[PDB]
């Protein structure tokens, strides 16, 4: 349960795959808008492989719908993003997340 | 008129600025006249760094960096509060230290790293929180203790080291006496691995020291256990299990690689005949059945369940028989390491000659040849074809009739041809007999 | 490892520099006073604070007195510098006498005696390192009988009203050591079984001997000159609330080293030869000794009439016929 | 007065209570500052001895029952009812001397605030009422900062208690420095309550301020000043482009801003209204313009996605072209010819209107008007001038 | 932020704010210290560090809050480890030498090839959308480059513009606009980022005559206030213990 919006347009043919790492720089803010999370801010981009859990299941969906120089913003439901544990000390309980991703570079 | 060194500017700047102004920091005041005696005493600064330089082989790099991060979690535990997750932390980094090998290569850098004073004052912060309401974490106790008594073994020098916190130690010896499986790992322990072996900390180990030991056995002699009646196990007068741990470092002290320390040895007898309630209630005299008669009654205690176990292992099952029993073998292998040499005796020595004739004041013969002739039961084989297998812990053992022996020949001696042979006949042929009995293999 | 261990104990620490004078004057320097326009009072000298700034934390209410290493080597640096040191000819003998002085007043004009007696007040009688350069700092700057350093301390603590001075004293002066036979029998029992010596000293026996005849010789350079008022003040603290007799402790400590003394030549009584430990031993102990009949002398030295009634009803006649049958026998 | 006994009956010694209490606070008020370091240390040993005694006989107790008895009390209103008026008058000033004078016999004093450490929790217990929430936050802080005994017993129903404080009582400085003391004591940190802190105060975003860096936002307008009212010569409907010549998507951490439209004046008034001079405020950030960025529909500082052919964020080489009906208030956009399947209509048309574009950094526009000053590559809508 | 100049109540509670921020990450709360990155970002950060209009308690508060969450464990660390001296028996050991060349003249403290051990710097990233956990060890991760360059280019515009003696110095007061710059370059030097020319530049800032490679006064000579001294004793007892680890290594290389 993850809805893609395009903010820009992508190459539109290729698309993350079996362990292939995917270079994104994202920015991550809650739905009230307040920002949590900017990879841009860090101006690390971020590193991260397809079907090893180890990032959230909106971001990986996400990630995998996305194509390649594709701009989209991501809107994770709780249960997809963190459950309603939450992330302590950032993320409340029961919070909808909605990311602005590029998919810079597959590696 | 420029310094061009680093140390003459310093020496100018730190006079300007205390004769430029009227320095209201007590801080300020002390940093710079600190630094401009850093300055001026140049070689103070070698001679403080010397002792903390150590050299190490290329090839021990990648560990002696491994030992240093492990110390450095563990210092910087320091500085937080005693909690579960720290217990952990310094649980494994302890652990960690442990297994590097450098720990046993290289004593003198563990001992330079000061490890040991770290470790004791993070015992110290355990013991310390909460005194009143007995000891909290008592994981990180044990795990301080061994590693302490590790340190220990590992060098002579670092006994040294360790001996002088014998004080504190003795001080805080009664924190799990009680509690079994803990053995080999409380500060009694501590402190007997820093006296064990080494005549030189055992000459130097003072009489108050000895003092206080003497005073927690009479006290655990005179009262019971707190704890085991708390749990369920049935009040006698006394208490086995603290006392036998208090008499296990008296022997530590007193007797040393096979020698008896004369100096340490007369001290103890005269304190513990001082007070005579350390020996126990039949041997305190004052209508004490004996002995061979505690001797029996414990085994009776031992094949009684109830008076064994609480009723509401070894520790959850503590046999108060043989608690009693090996309270009593403990005090007479005490009492025989005190005896003195053969070589004394040849020489006269009053002081020796005294000594003698009050062990064996306090101890009759023949109370020793009944407890050598009281035997034991063996396991046999089941009709199923199992040899059942009485447990030793709950049992009559053969260390407690090697202490009998022990001061056997030590105090009374074997002078005479019959009193041989009748010994022998009484007590030591059936006991070879029974061994002859164990020779087939299953049954070995 | 083991050379670098060796040229440390061999080299490094035995390498002597002198630089205590030096920087004696120069924090004593009044630095540019015209250039820095106070408009008022005359500005404090880099020593002059140092010497408050220790004062204060002396002054300071705490339980213990905490192991200051600042204090440790200034006051040692203090120390060294107010003594910077063949029949020498008058004019000699009068020119140091002068530096002395000089040197002397160098320290006193800041209020270093207040500062010394503070430290020892604030010890609580606990013989410590910070306790031993107090001591030593307080008999640098009182040596030769300093008559001004007298008045200053005695106007100090008459003023202060202060009790804790004297118990200090009173409990360090207790808890002075003297000869152990035990330990000595023990340290010549482990040489005996052959055992390597773990301290070449074997301080064990009479283990403060340095510190014993420091706090002596601070206790007579107090009393150097016939300073009757302060030898009253020692006997009875008159405006104190409690008072102590130093005048009596002294006289029981010499008692205690007469009996260790006795009981060392006793075990020695038997034996033809003297040992060379043993003879270390008794030199130290005879100069502690001396130290102690010293400061009683100079306690009884000028018609001091209470001082002299004082020890003639305690028991300095038991020391004296012990001494006498020691040296008897000794001889 | 509890038991209902007769008010004339009753003796409540209310002045003399008030003037021992400024007594007993003089009493055990701290050393000053001024004074020479001796002359302090001894009044501090005073106050200290004074201190001990106080406890040693017990003196805590009596005023936590005094406190009790004044606090069995709702209101300076109730007591006023149920005591006389004067002691109504008194009781709030009398609450609070006695926490201030139970302050001063705990502060500095090690001990003091080890045996004041049973009966904190009782003491948090009450932090909620108005009337001794000071009080009660000055006794705290000084047994945290005193006793690192108090902080054991401190758990997390008092830690939430504590910030239900904040959120209820207002940002309150003195709240955040118990927290803090909370956390450290004597150089040593309690993980634990940090961590309750942190997870209890963090997340929520609420009490604390939050921050962001946020890029400057400028506005270009032309002069045209477009208004509609009755009986006045002014043309309805009017038309013009803008077609972004180049812009980067990030020119840094935050997204680049560039959006288009109209705006509005209050009144006849040339200023534009309603947004600040200064700031990330661009165009549709009020209820005064109105704006497009390629994606969503600009108003009121809130955004609603408007569907068009191939949605994109506005990039190099898109001509926006802008609509305006004052007949009909209806604001229409068409992206590169195509028209925004959305419109902005029924507003205010009280004031004048004007091209208006927002931008952040990074930009390279260009205002088409038409005519000489412009041109337009796609024909204006029928009508619009 | 720079409008909280004239308003005072948010200017107390944002800087008791931080305070609060630095004391729930103090002594090494890297899981604290990481939830405070979502809180407080490396670009605001970053910017308050520089911005010469930051009031005097929240640049105080705002230098205090980055050392103690990306700095303070590191620094702290390889500080309590440094009376220690490990040095191993290498050939770059064996090439340690106390002087530079036949002169007998002092090189400047810090350069020079130390082969004593010390800890190991390492760090993590301080991301949200992972579900890896093992990074909550370690401190998060921050530009020592970038700080490091900022740091001296702010401290020698502070030296200049200081000697001058303005009228309005960033934060308000000499006191806010110097203790926590030289604050920060302590904590650098403590943990060590600093290397050859950077250490070069900042002992010139430092003192010109002294640190000379072969009128401007530097910060030792331009008349500062007490906590500012206190500082500046901090780092010429960084600077001698520095001359003591390359004297010990010397000997050692000696043996």
């Amino acid at each position: 349960g993850v809805e893609i919006e395009t903010i820009s347009p992508g190459d539109g043919r290729t698309f993350p795959k079996k362990g292939q790492t995917c270079v994104v720089h994202y920015t991550g803010m809650l739905q009230n808008g307040k920002k949590f999370d900017s990879s841009r801010d860090r101006n690390k981009p971020f590193k991260f492989r397809i079907g090893k859990q180890e990032v959230i299941k909106g971001f990986e969906e996400g990630a995998a719908q996305m194509s390649l120089g594709q701009r989209a913003k991501l809107t994770c439901t709780p249960d997809v993003a963190y459950g309603a544990t939450g992330h302590p000390g950032v993320i409340p309980p029961n919070a909808t997340l909605i990311f602005d991703v590029e998919l810079l570079n597959l590696e | 008129k420029k310094s061009s060194t680093l140390q003459q500017l310093i020496s100018e700047t730190m006079v300007r600025w205390a004769q430029e102004s009227v320095i209201e920091d007590p801080e300020l005041v002390r940093a710079m006249f600190v630094l401009l005696h850093r300055q001026y005493d140049g070689i103070g600064g070698l001679v403080r760094a010397l002792p903390k330089t150590y050299t190490i082989n290329g090839v021990s790099v990648e560990d002696t960096i491994n030992l240093l991060a492990s110390l450095g979690q563990i210092r910087s535990l320091l500085s937080v509060r005693m909690g579960k997750e720290e217990e952990k932390l310094m649980i494994r980094g302890l652990g960690d230290i442990m297994n590097n090998k450098v720990f046993y290569q290289h004593p003198n850098l563990m001992r330079a790293l000061g490890m040991h004073e770290t470790v004791m004052e993070v015992m110290v912060n355990v013991l310390g929180g909460g005194e009143s309401k007995e000891i909290t974490f008592p994981k990180m106790v044990a795990n301080c203790c061994r590693f302490l008594c590790y340190f220990c073994r590992i060098s002579r020098q670092n006994q040294k080291a360790m001996f002088d916190h014998l004080s504190y130690l003795l001080e805080n010896s009664s924190v799990g006496l009680a509690s079994p499986a803990m053995r080999g790992s409380t500060p009694l322990d501590v402190a007997a691995a820093s006296v064990m072996d080494n005549n030189e900390l055992a000459l130097a180990l003072r009489e108050p020291d000895l003092e206080k030991v003497v005073r927690y056995l009479a006290g655990c002699g005179l009262q019971s256990c707190q704890m085991l009646v708390s749990k369920g196990y049935p009040d006698i007068g006394w208490n086995p299990v603290e006392g036998e741990r208090y008499l296990d470092f008296l022997r530590f002290a007193v007797f040393c690689n096979g020698e008896s320390v004369e100096e340490n040895a007369n001290v103890v007898v005269r304190l513990l005949i001082r007070r005579p309630e350390c020996f126990g209630p039949a041997l305190r005299g004052e209508g004490g059945n004996g002995l061979l008669a505690a001797m029996e009654e414990a085994i009776k205690i031992a094949e009684d369940p109830s008076r064994d176990g609480p009723s509401p292992e070894e520790d959850d099952t503590i046999h108060m028989g043989n608690a009693i029993m090996t309270f009593y073998s403990a005090l007479i292998d005490l009492l025989g390491r005190c005896a003195p040499e053969m070589h004394l005796i040849h020489a006269g020595k009053g002081e020796a000659i005294r000594i003698r004739s009050i062990l064996r004041s306090l101890i009759p013969l023949g109370d020793l040849v009944g407890v050598i002739s009281i035997a034991f039961q063996m396991p046999t084989i089941a009709k199923d074809g199992n040899v059942v297998e009485p447990d030793m812990s709950a049992g009559f053992c053969p260390d407690h009739k090697a202490a009998m022996v022990l001061f056997l020949d030590r105090v009374y001696g074997i002078e005479v041809q019959d009193f041989l042979l009748h010994l022998l006949e009484v007590g030591f042929l059936p006991d070879l007999r029974a061994a002859a009995s164990l020779d087939t293999a299953a049954l070995s | 490892n083991l050379f670098l261990q060796g040229y440390e104990k061999s080299w490094i620490e035995t390498e002597e520099h002198y630089f205590e004078d030096k920087l004696i004057e120069d924090l004593a320097k009044p630095g540019a006073e015209p250039p820095e326009e106070d408009e008022g009072t005359k500005r404090v000298d880099p020593l002059h604070q140092l010497i408050l700034l220790f004062s204060r934390t002396a002054l300071t209410e705490k339980c213990k007195l905490e192991e200051d290493f600042l204090y440790m080597a200034y006051a040692d640096i203090m120390a060294k510098s107010c003594h910077d040191e063949e029949v020498k000819s008058f004019e000699e003998k009068e020119m140091e006498k002068q530096k002395l002085l000089y040197q002397q007043a160098r320290l006193h004009d800041r209020g270093a005696a207040e500062m010394v007696l503070q430290t020892i007040s604030a010890s609580k009688g606990e013989t410590g390192p910070m306790v031993a350069a107090t001591l030593k700092l307080g008999i640098a700057i009182l040596n030769g009988g300093n008559s001004t350093v007298q008045q200053k301390m005695l106007d100090y603590l008459k003023e202060k009203k202060d009790v804790g001075f004297f118990q200090s004293l009173a409990g360090l002066m207790q808890s002075c050591s003297v000869l152990d036979l035990n330990a000595f029998e023990r340290q010549n029992k482990a040489e005996g079984l052959g055992m390597v010596t773990e301290e070449g000293s074997g301080e064990k026996v009479l283990q403060d001997d340095e510190f014993t005849c420091d706090l002596f010789r601070f206790l007579q350079l107090l009393c150097e000159g016939h300073n009757s008022d302060f030898q009253n003040y020692l006997r009875t603290q008159t405006g104190n609330n409690t008072t102590v007799n130093i005048i009596i402790s002294t006289v029981d400590y010499l008692l205690r080293v007469q009996e260790s003394i006795s009981d060392f030549y006793w075990y020695y009584s038997g034996k033809d030869v003297i040992d060379e430990q043993g003879q270390r031993n008794f030199s130290k102990a005879i100069q502690v000794a001396k130290q102690v009949f010293n400061t009683l002398t100079e306690y009884i030295q000028g018609p001091c009439t209470g001082n002299q009634q004082s020890l003639a009803h305690s028991r300095l006649w038991d020391a004296v016929v012990g001494f006498l049958h020691v040296f008897a026998h000794m001889q | 007065l509890s038991k209902k006994a007769k008010a004339s009956t009753v003796d409540l010694p209310i002045e003399s209570v008030s003037l021992s209490l400024q007594d007993l606070i003089g009493y055990f008020h701290p050393p000053d500052e001024h004074l020479e370091h001796e002359d302090k240390q001894n009044r501090l040993r005073a106050l200290k001895n004074r201190q001990n005694l106080f406890q040693e006989e017990g003196m805590i107790n009596l005023v936590l029952e005094c406190i009790d008895r004044l606090h069995v009390y709702s209101s300076a209103a109730h007591f006023a009812d149920v005591a006389g008026r004067e002691a109504g008058e008194s009781w709030k000033s009398i609450l609070n001397s006695l926490y201030e004078l139970l302050a001063a016999l705990i502060r500095g004093n090690r001990k003091n605030c080890a045996q004041f450490s049973g009966s904190l929790d009782w003491l948090i217990s009450r932090l909620e009422r108005l009337e001794a929430s000071s009080g009660i936050l000055e006794v705290l802080h000084c047994v945290l900062v005193e006793s690192p005994e108090a902080l054991n017993i401190i758990k997390e129903g008092h830690i939430k208690s504590i910030i239900s404080l904040l959120d209820k009582h207002g940002r309150n400085h003195k709240v955040l420095d118990v927290l803090c003391s909370l956390c450290v004591c004597h150089g040593v940190a309690v993980r634990s309550n940090q961590h309750l802190i942190c997870d209890n105060l963090l997340p929520g975003r609420d009490l604390l301020l939050q921050t962001r860096l946020v890029n400057h936002v400028s506005s270009m307008r032309p002069n045209i000043f477009l208004g509609v009212s009755e009986g006045s010569a002014q043309y309805k409907k009017w038309y013009y482009e803008l077609m972004v010549d180049h812009t980067e998507p990030f020119v840094t951490a935050e997204a680049t801003h560039l959006r288009v439209g109209w705006a509005s004046t209050e009144g006849y008034s040339p200023y534009p209204g309603g947004g600040e001079e200064w700031g990330g405020n661009g165009v549709g950030d009020d209820l005064f313009s109105y704006g497009f960025d390629g994606l969503h529909l600009w108003s009121g500082c809130i955004a609603r996605t408007v569907s068009s052919p191939n949605q994109h964020l506005l990039r190099t080489d898109d001509v926006i072209s802008c609509c305006l009906d004052l007949s009909a208030p209806s604001i229409s956009f068409r992206i590169n010819g195509q028209p925004v399947q959305g419109m902005f209509e029924n507003f205010n048309i009280d004031g004048l209107f004007f091209p208006v574009v927002s931008f952040s950094a990074g930009i390279k526009v260009r205002f088409l008007l038409g005519g000489r000053h412009g041109e337009f590559k796609f024909l204006p809508p029928p009508g619009y001038a | 932020i720079l409008e909280l100049t004239e308003q005072e109540e948010l200017l107390k509670f944002h800087y008791h704010t931080l305070r609060l921020y630095s004391a729930v990450c103090a002594l090494g709360n890297h899981r604290v210290a990481h939830a405070l990155c979502s809180h407080v970002d490396e670009p605001q950060l970053l910017y308050a560090i520089e911005n010469k209009y930051m009031p005097g308690l929240l640049r105080a508060g705002y230098y205090d809050l980055l050392i103690d969450i990306h700095l303070s464990s590191y620094a702290t660390a390889r500080l309590m480890m440094n009376n220690e001296y490990i040095v191993p028996m290498t050939e770059e050991t064996k090439s340690i030498t106390l002087f530079p060349d036949e002169n007998k003249k002092h090189g400047l403290p810090g350069i020079g090839l130390s082969t004593s051990l010390r800890p190991r710097m390492q760090f993590s990233s301080p991301s949200f959308v992972s579900i890896s956990n093992e990074c909550y060890q370690y401190s998060p991760e921050f530009p020592l480059d970038i700080l490091k360059s900022k740091t001296i280019q702010m401290l020698t515009e502070a030296v200049k513009e200081g000697s001058l003696h303005a009228r309005d110095p960033v934060g308000g007061t000499t006191e806010f606009l110097f203790v926590p710059l030289i604050k920060l370059f302590y904590t650098l030097l403590i943990m060590g980022i600093f290397h050859n020319e950077d250490l070069k530049h900042i002992l010139q800032l430092i003192e010109p005559s002294v640190f000379k490679e072969a009128p401007k006064e530097g910060l030792l000579q331009m008349k500062l206030p007490e906590p500012v001294k206190l500082q500046m004793c901090l780092l010429l007892q960084y600077l001698c213990d520095c001359q003591v680890r390359h004297r010990i290594e010397a000997i050692v290389a000696f043996s």
